[PDB]
């Protein structure tokens, strides 16, 4: 949460999602897209079987 | 506060100084305003409306245009050329030695070749060049 | 100055509207220093009557080495044991 | 500026005895080559001076130079890892003075 | 700056403050204020709905910078390798359009 | 002889310099000049755009060796630098390497784009979302990792020590395993959908069909003995 | 003289190089002559510019 | 005084003293077919040892550059601002440092037990020293002959009837 | 043996070290060098050090 | 043959005068060696010359600078002087160096020819 | 910097002084084909005396 | 070129392309590349044929 | 290393000194950053997902659904041209989107929208005195350093062009103007510290 209120960038190089709580209904002032290659390509996520192949 | 004294000059548009702190002139015609203080800012009126138009692409150096005389020789010399290979190179391919010329030229230090000449003199002059090192 | 983007946008005097009628825009007041949260964990749950704005905070940033020193004896005098005791052993 | 620039290219052509039409012909045609790049710059440049210069520019031009950068660098990296390992004839009798 | 009493009591009188103001501006002094410096921003037409500036949409020199990349590959290559320039006195009014050009 | 050969070399130069400007200018586009929601969900954009980015990062990183091994090749023919000679320390191996090196993830290059069209052309005609959009992407990626390592399958019979023929067969074969998927997800798209024949999807069964066989084929030819025959 | 005459004279007039030339090469001895070099004069531009 | 006095590598205040390019340029003066396998497995061990210092020394002299560096570029830390800057100046000045600290003589037993032992291997580097290398071996007999070392191959012997090869430098008698 | 021995003597020197070494090297850190006392000069992330010290 | 390491004494006058004439005149001398050696004798001197020459060629006109030429005589001598000085010593040395480099190319050969250095041979 | 340093001083003007010859000084324990290298350092001291 | 140059502005959602002189120095750079790869079958520096009497000239 | 807009912005530049400064959403929305635009709500009938749209009839909205933390789209990407007028909805997944056509101007309905952008990021606003941070570790997190302050004591009046020109050929009367705008500068911090 520090990392995304303080270097949002980092945080979306990190593939974090925004962690502010925005229920009150105003959205936070600095959002981001997500990055989730590195979430994506793994072992436990869609990239299975390409990163079995590569390990 | 120290105000600007008086302006002797005799043209009456100067007097405006007069009227101000020194230290405001100095926050609006030096320090941030230093390239604009005191000067009428026309040029940069005219610089900004030079480079927001359509204009000439070519371009030499900041002051000035590319010349018309180098602009158009090199857009004839481009065309002709480009238009020479592709049609040598799709049409007339069939008899090189017809569409071609042999030339060639190689470092003084060797002898002087054999394709070494000047190209549509071959029935006039034999060229050869004494060797150096 | 704001912490919470609601207080900041309950009644903003500051709109460029206002600003419009005097013409005046200080650089001190970009938005984009306006607003700013407090770094810690702040989620809303339903209470008895609307929102309620729960904070997590789990520990301090503002340790120091030597109560990092004091935590870290009887660790560092554990594995002084440990090694005795192997080589004892 | 001119009367050097030219004394040398003549120099320079005397001496190694150049067919002048041939030379003339490349030399035109490095001449547009390098004239149309540094004109096209110029005209960045000049479009640049007022009205066009903004944050999304800047870093553009920004980027374009690191890119730049790291392409020249691709092709070097590339001949750097082959003069670490280098290939020679075997230590044993071919070539025992590479030790 | 000093308001006029009476002006400050009309203004009470009339307007009474309920909500605070949000601009920073109310937390400067009068050093502050002094130390200030006025800029001008020309507000016009907008045309350009990017943060990219106008982009010019024709590239002449471009084109036959190219042109000439293409010529020196073809000509340096094929008298370099091939040894063979190419006779443009075959095509002697194609040479002609270059010189009446 | 000097000649065509030295065409080819300097041709080759040109055409790196071109690859380069173009991977350069349409990588650029992608990361700066992306819509403010496909930056970096490339799972949205078009399959046949997901493959061009991925051959043009691939291009980017070949491109380099190619340069590097066709001026080394000009040099020794030019210049007599005896980079290949073995006389006097070069290998011919060293070029065949560095030429693979770059040769294979070309072919990969080429290939992979048209999954993109078919990936395009069946779900439109079929008005239905294709088989698996995210393990077709990570399965031309993993092939496009594996392009970097299957280099020496084109170098079988050059003398190769049998650790590196090995790792190249064995990692060769195993470039079967991303391509099923793809042919998985093409009939899995095909089914179970309003089936609208067009033109293009007539192309597009043609497509599979030729790659049924060549890829089959090429499986093959990573059978050790079958190359060597 | 630093730009014109300096290198003309080490350059044109001797084919023995300096030792700055080859202090950090590990190349054995050798001359230079200014007529087996860029067969293609794009010295001569360069240098005039 | 460590708790590490039997390593090779290591050695005391008074130890003989090489600096590592004098040790690299010893190499160079030498034959392997000379030694014996005793000598043979003592630069072995020596030159483990070197190859470990040689490594670690611009680490060593990285804060001391670091230090002179940001002192050069003035009295402001603009860290990862003044990289630019900080860093070519380390690209300078390191050098120098490590120029100091390689020129610098250092104790080891290796080098103790290498030059100053009584068999013929030592007698054979001593005397190739002295031959092929005689800057270096003016300045190791200096250093010898002030740690009670007596050896025929040194320029301060006075027991020799044969002229020294080398100048002598001043000494206390 | 050895590395029983290295790692009771790294605790060891974790103990000692600290108290003799570290906690007064911290005593270097109460102010800055014109006297003026410690405070946050970010790098790139302005952190909100909002907390005492 | 000759002592290598930074603690070794730089080739004196005397020694590069007869190592020269050595390579030039020993019958152990192979004739390219030889060559060699003749070659940077030829060249060299004319190094020497020009710059000498160069030197007193500008003094001549720095003599009569602007500034120059409205000096006390011995402030005007001196800084007349200063591009002779400067031109003789960039002859002399230059004529020096060459003739030195390709001398010791031409020991290095020597040396070679006759396997006097050790970690050389074929 | 605070003990005794070896003195760098050398004969400087005695040409070819630390061309060093294999006497029983040196163990005749040099390289093999030294002895043109010992023959060329006798023949340079007998011109040089 | 075509379908990467049609469909990156089309499907990225980008105005053109990052280098718009790029894409047309490329393009305008493909042809010399395309005739010096593809006449190779008709030239040779040995371009006369074997009853051209090379002796004459 | 802040432009001086008194002399060098006049069309580009000064939109985006303009947005920065004001964050007026029409000129925020032309010079939002293309990385990232802040995520709106789900748009329904009630609450429509509003696309700005700096005074252009249309704008190409692609739809993905209703986002999910598994995966991160709803579904396909969709296409559509959003006209300004009426409320749209992408029947995909029956999600409702209203064109607000942003207009230049200071209306309280122009101030309506101010919650929905990203405040403008000022670090790339003015002349940088590093090209590029040659590190591998910091390409995609950090903006180039400074070795220059950022001054705060800017305070930015609006001018009609016709107007500025004068500023630029005139120097009187823009020290005139500048004196007056000083005075109600003074006049307002004096009006918001008494209201305080
Ligand atoms: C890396 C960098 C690499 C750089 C390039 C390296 C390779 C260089 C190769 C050089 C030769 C290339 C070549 O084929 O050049 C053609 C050719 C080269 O000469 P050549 O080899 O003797 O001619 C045989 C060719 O087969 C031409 O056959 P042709 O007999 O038909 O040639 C005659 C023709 C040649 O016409 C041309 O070459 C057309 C271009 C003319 C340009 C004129 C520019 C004038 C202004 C200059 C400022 O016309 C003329 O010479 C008169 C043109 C009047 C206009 O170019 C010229 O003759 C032009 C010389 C200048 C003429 C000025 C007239 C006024
Ligand atoms: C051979 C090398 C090159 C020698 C020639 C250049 C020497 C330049 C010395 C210099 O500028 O001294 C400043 C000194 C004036 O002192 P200052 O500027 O008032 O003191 C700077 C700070 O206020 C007070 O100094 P400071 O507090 O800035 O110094 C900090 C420095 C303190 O350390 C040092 O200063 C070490 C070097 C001492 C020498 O701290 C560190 O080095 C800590 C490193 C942290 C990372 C450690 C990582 C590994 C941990 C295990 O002298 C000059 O400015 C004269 C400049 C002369 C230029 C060269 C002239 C020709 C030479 C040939
Ligand atoms: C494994 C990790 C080991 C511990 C690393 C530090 C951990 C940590 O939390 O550090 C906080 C700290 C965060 O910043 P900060 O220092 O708290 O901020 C204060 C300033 O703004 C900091 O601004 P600054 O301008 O002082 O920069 C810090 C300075 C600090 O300098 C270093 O980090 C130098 C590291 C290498 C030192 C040499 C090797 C160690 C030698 C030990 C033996 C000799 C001892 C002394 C001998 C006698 C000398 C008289 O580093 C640099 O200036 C460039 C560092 C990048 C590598 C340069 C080449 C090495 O981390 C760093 O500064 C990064 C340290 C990176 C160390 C490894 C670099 C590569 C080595 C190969
Ligand atoms: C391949 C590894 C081994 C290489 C061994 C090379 C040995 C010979 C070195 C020859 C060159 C010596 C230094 C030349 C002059 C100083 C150049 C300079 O300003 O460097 C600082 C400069 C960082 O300045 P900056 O970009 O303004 O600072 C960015 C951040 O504020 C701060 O960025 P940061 O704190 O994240 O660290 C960035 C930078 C910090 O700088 C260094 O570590 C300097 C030492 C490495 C320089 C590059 C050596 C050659 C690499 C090929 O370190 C690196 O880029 C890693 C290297 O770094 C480079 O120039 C590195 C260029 C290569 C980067 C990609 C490959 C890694
Ligand atoms: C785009 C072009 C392209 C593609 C995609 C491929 C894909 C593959 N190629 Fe290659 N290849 C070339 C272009 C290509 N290739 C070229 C040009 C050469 C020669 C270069 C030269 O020497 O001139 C070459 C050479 C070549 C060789 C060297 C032959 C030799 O010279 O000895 C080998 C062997 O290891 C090989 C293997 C493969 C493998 C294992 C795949 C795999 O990627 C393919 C695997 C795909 C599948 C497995 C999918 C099929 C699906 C099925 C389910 C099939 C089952 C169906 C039935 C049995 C009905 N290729
Ligand atoms: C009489 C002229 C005296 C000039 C003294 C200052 C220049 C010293 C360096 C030099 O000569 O470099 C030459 C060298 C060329 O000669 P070089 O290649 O032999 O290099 C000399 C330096 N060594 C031998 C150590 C490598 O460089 C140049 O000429 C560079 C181009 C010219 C740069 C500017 C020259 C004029 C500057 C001073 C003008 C006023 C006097
Ligand atoms: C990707 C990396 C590729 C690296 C290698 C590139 C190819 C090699 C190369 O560039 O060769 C050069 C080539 C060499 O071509 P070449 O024909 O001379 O070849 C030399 C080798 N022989 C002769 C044996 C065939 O071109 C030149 O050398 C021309 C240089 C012209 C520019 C001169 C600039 C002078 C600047 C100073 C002027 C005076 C200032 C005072
Ligand atoms: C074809 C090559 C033939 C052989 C010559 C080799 C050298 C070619 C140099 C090419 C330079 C870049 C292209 C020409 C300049 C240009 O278009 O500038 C305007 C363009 C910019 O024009 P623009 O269209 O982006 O305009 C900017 C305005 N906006 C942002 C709104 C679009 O500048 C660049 O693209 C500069 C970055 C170039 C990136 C690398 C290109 C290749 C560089 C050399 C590769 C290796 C060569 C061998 C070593
Ligand atoms: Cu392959
Ligand atoms: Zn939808
Ligand atoms: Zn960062």
């Amino acid at each position: 949460y520090e990392l995304f209120v303080d270097h949002p960038d980092l945080a979306q190089w990190t593939g974090t999602y925004p962690k502010v709580d925005s229920s009150h209904g105003f959205p936070f002032y600095s959002t981001y897209e997500m990055y989730r290659d590195f979430q994506e390509n793994t072992l436990n996520s869609d990239g299975s079987f390409a990163q079995w192949i590569t390990l | 506060m120290n105000r600007f004294f008086k302006v002797s000059s005799k043209y009456q548009y100067y007097k405006y100084l007069e009227q101000y702190d020194a230290a405001f002139l100095r926050k609006y015609q030096s320090e941030t305003h230093w390239y604009l203080g005191r000067r009428g800012a026309w040029k940069n009126l005219v610089i900004k409306y030079a480079g927001d138009h359509i204009s000439l692409e070519e371009e030499h150096n900041v002051k000035y245009k590319t010349h018309l005389s180098f602009v158009y020789l090199s857009y004839r010399l481009a065309w002709v050329l480009f238009a020479y290979v592709l049609i040598y190179n799709h049409f007339l391919l069939g008899d090189i030695g017809k569409t071609f010329n042999v030339g060639e030229w190689d470092h003084r230090l060797k002898p002087s070749a054999e394709r070494d000449y000047p190209t549509r003199y071959e029935s006039l002059y034999i060229l050869d060049r004494t060797q150096k090192w | 100055m704001f912490r919470w983007l609601f207080l900041y946008w309950y009644n903003s005097t500051d709109t460029p509207s206002a600003i419009a009628k005097v013409n005046l825009w200080s650089y001190i007041n970009l938005r984009l220093f306006k607003a700013r949260l407090s770094s810690s964990i702040a989620y809303y749950i339903l209470g008895l009557n609307n929102l309620e704005l729960k904070k997590l905070k789990i520990f301090y940033k503002n340790t120091y080495f030597d109560y990092i020193y004091l935590k870290s004896i009887p660790c560092l005098f554990l594995i002084i044991f440990f090694t005795n005791l192997y080589l004892f052993l | 500026g001119l009367l050097l620039g030219l004394s040398s290219i003549y120099y320079l052509m005397y001496v190694r005895l150049l067919p002048f039409n041939k030379i003339i012909f490349a030399w035109i045609l490095v001449a547009m080559f390098l004239y149309w790049l540094l004109s096209g710059f110029v005209f960045f440049v000049k479009k640049y001076q007022y009205s066009k210069f903004t944050a999304a520019i800047q870093r553009f031009w920004k980027r374009t130079y690191i890119i730049f950068w790291v392409i020249e660098a691709g092709t070097f990296s590339v001949f750097f890892y082959l003069t670490l390992n280098a290939s020679s004839e075997p230590v044993y009798m071919y070539d025992q003075i590479k030790i | 700056t000093v308001i006029n009493s009476e002006f400050l009591t009309y203004l009470k009188s009339n307007y009474k403050i309920s909500f605070s103001a949000s601009n920073i501006v109310k937390y400067l002094s009068d050093k502050s204020v002094n130390n200030s410096v006025i800029l001008y921003l020309r507000k016009n037409k907008i045309f350009n709905k990017s943060r990219y500036s106008r982009n010019r949409q024709t590239y002449r020199t471009g084109a036959y910078w190219c042109l000439y990349v293409n010529i020196i590959a073809v000509v340096a290559f094929y008298f370099w390798f091939y040894k063979f320039t190419m006779n443009f006195g075959y095509l002697w009014w194609l040479l002609y359009s270059l010189i009446l050009s | 002889g000097v000649g065509s050969q030295d065409i080819l070399i300097l041709s080759v130069v040109f055409a790196g310099i071109s690859t380069t400007i173009s991977f350069t200018n349409l990588l650029i586009t992608r990361r700066t000049l992306a819509m403010p929601g496909l930056r970096h969900r490339r799972v949205l954009m078009p399959f046949v755009t997901i493959s061009i980015f991925l051959t043009l990062r691939m291009l980017a990183t070949i491109t380099p060796v190619l340069g590097a091994a066709v001026i080394m090749m000009a040099f020794d023919r030019h210049w007599q630098t005896t980079f290949f000679e073995y006389a006097y320390g070069g290998d011919p191996i060293l070029s065949q390497h560095l030429f693979w090196f770059f040769g294979h993830p070309e072919v990969y290059v080429l290939i992979i784009p048209t999954f993109g069209f078919i990936n395009m052309i069946v779900p439109h005609n079929n008005t239905r979302r294709v088989a698996s959009k995210h393990h077709m992407i990570w399965a031309i990626y993993v092939m496009a990792y594996m392009g970097y390592l299957v280099w020496g399958h084109h170098m079988y019979l050059v003398g190769l020590d049998h650790r590196s023929r090995t790792m190249y067969s064995t990692i060769t074969i195993m470039i079967s395993m991303p391509a099923t998927i793809k042919v998985v997800n093409w009939t899995l798209s095909l089914v179970n959908g309003a089936l609208k024949i067009d033109l293009p999807f007539l192309f597009s069964m043609s497509f599979l069909l030729l790659f049924l066989v060549a890829g089959f084929t090429g499986m093959w030819l990573s059978h050790v003995s079958l190359n060597v025959s | 003289w630093c730009a014109y005459f300096v290198p003309y004279n080490i350059f044109f007039k001797t084919h023995m190089p300096l030792e700055h030339a080859y202090d950090n090469l590990f190349f054995p001895y050798f001359q230079h002559t200014h007529f087996l070099w860029d067969n293609n004069a794009l010295h001569i531009p360069t240098v005039g510019g | 005084m460590d708790n590490n006095y039997h390593f090779w590598g290591n050695g005391d205040r008074q130890d003989v003293s090489l600096s590592y390019e004098d040790y690299y340029s010893i190499l160079d003066c030498l034959l392997d077919e000379k030694l014996s396998p005793q000598g043979l497995m003592k630069f072995k061990n020596l030159h483990e040892v070197s190859m470990y210092g040689v490594s670690y020394v611009p680490l060593y002299c990285f804060p001391v550059a670091y230090g002179i560096s940001h002192m050069l570029t003035g009295k402001v830390r603009r860290g990862h601002s003044g990289y630019r800057n900080l860093f070519s100046l380390m690209s300078v000045v390191l050098p120098f440092t490590c120029w100091y600290a390689y020129t610098t003589p250092i104790p080891r037993r290796l080098y103790t037990e290498i030059i100053c032992s009584n068999n013929a291997d030592g007698a054979y580097v001593r005397n190739r020293i002295k031959q092929q290398k005689p800057g270096i071996w003016r300045k190791l007999s200096q250093q010898l002959y002030n740690k009670n070392f007596r050896f025929p191959e040194l320029n301060q012997d006075l027991t020799a009837t044969e002229f020294p090869l080398d100048y002598v430098a001043p000494h206390k008698f | 043996n050895i590395r029983a021995h290295f790692w009771s003597n790294f605790a060891l020197g974790l103990l000692i070290t600290g108290p003799i070494f570290i906690i007064p090297f911290g005593k270097a850190f109460r102010n800055l060098r014109s006297g003026v006392p410690y405070y946050f000069r970010p790098k790139y992330v302005f952190t909100q050090k909002n907390q005492y010290n | 043959m000759e002592p290598f390491g930074t603690d070794e004494r730089n080739w004196t006058h005397e020694e590069k005068d007869i190592i020269t004439r050595f390579l030039k005149y020993d019958k152990h001398v192979n004739l390219k060696t030889a060559e060699m050696v003749y070659s940077a004798e030829v060249e060299s001197a004319y190094f020497g010359k020009a710059g000498a020459l160069a030197g007193g060629v500008i003094s001549a006109l720095f003599f009569n600078f602007p500034i120059v030429r409205n000096l006390p005589i011995i402030r005007r001598s001196v800084i007349g002087v200063l591009p002779f000085l400067y031109c003789y010593t960039w002859g002399k040395n230059t004529q020096e160096e060459l003739r030195w480099l390709k001398t010791f190319a031409a020991y290095q050969r020597f040396v070679v020819y006759h396997g006097q250095h050790c970690k050389l041979w074929v | 910097l605070f003990d005794f340093n070896p003195s760098s001083i050398k004969f400087e003007k005695y040409p070819f002084y630390y061309w060093i010859n294999s006497s029983q000084l040196t163990e005749f324990n040099q390289y093999r084909k030294f002895v043109i290298r010992d023959s060329i350092i006798y023949s340079l001291n007998n011109y040089i005396i | 070129g075509g379908f990467a140059n049609f469909l990156i502005p089309y499907h990225v959602g980008s105005k053109d392309v990052a280098y718009p002189r790029l894409n047309s120095i490329g393009f305008w750079i493909q042809p010399c590349g395309y005739i010096l790869l593809a006449k190779i079958g008709f030239l040779r520096p040995q371009f006369w044929r074997y009853y051209d009497k090379t002796s004459f000239s | 290393r802040m432009t001086n807009t008194t002399e060098e912005a006049f069309d580009e530049v000064s939109h985006e000194w303009q947005a920065l400064v004001t964050s007026n959403p029409f000129d925020l929305n032309v010079f939002n950053y293309l990385e990232n635009t802040q995520t709106s709500n789900f748009g329904t009938v009630d609450n429509p997902l509003v696309v700005f749209t700096s005074e252009t009839p249309f704008r190409y909205v692609g739809c993905t659904g209703q986002m999910n933390e598994d995966d991160y789209e709803g579904h396909e990407l969709l296409f559509f041209l959003l006209r300004e007028g009426s409320l749209q909805r992408c029947m995909g997944c029956g999600q409702v989107f209203k064109l607000v056509r942003l207009r230049n101007e200071y209306s309280p309905e122009m101030d309506y929208y101010l919650s929905n952008f990203h405040p403008y990021e000022m670090q790339e606003m003015g002349e940088s005195d590093t090209t590029v941070l040659m590190s591998p570790y910091k390409y995609a997190s950090h903006y180039e350093y400074t070795q220059f302050e950022t001054p705060s004591n800017m305070v930015y009046s609006m001018v009609n062009p016709d107007e500025h020109d004068r500023l630029l050929v005139d120097p009187a009367y823009r020290m005139e103007r500048t004196k007056a705008l000083e005075e109600k500068y003074k006049v307002y911090t004096s009006s918001l510290r008494e209201v305080e």
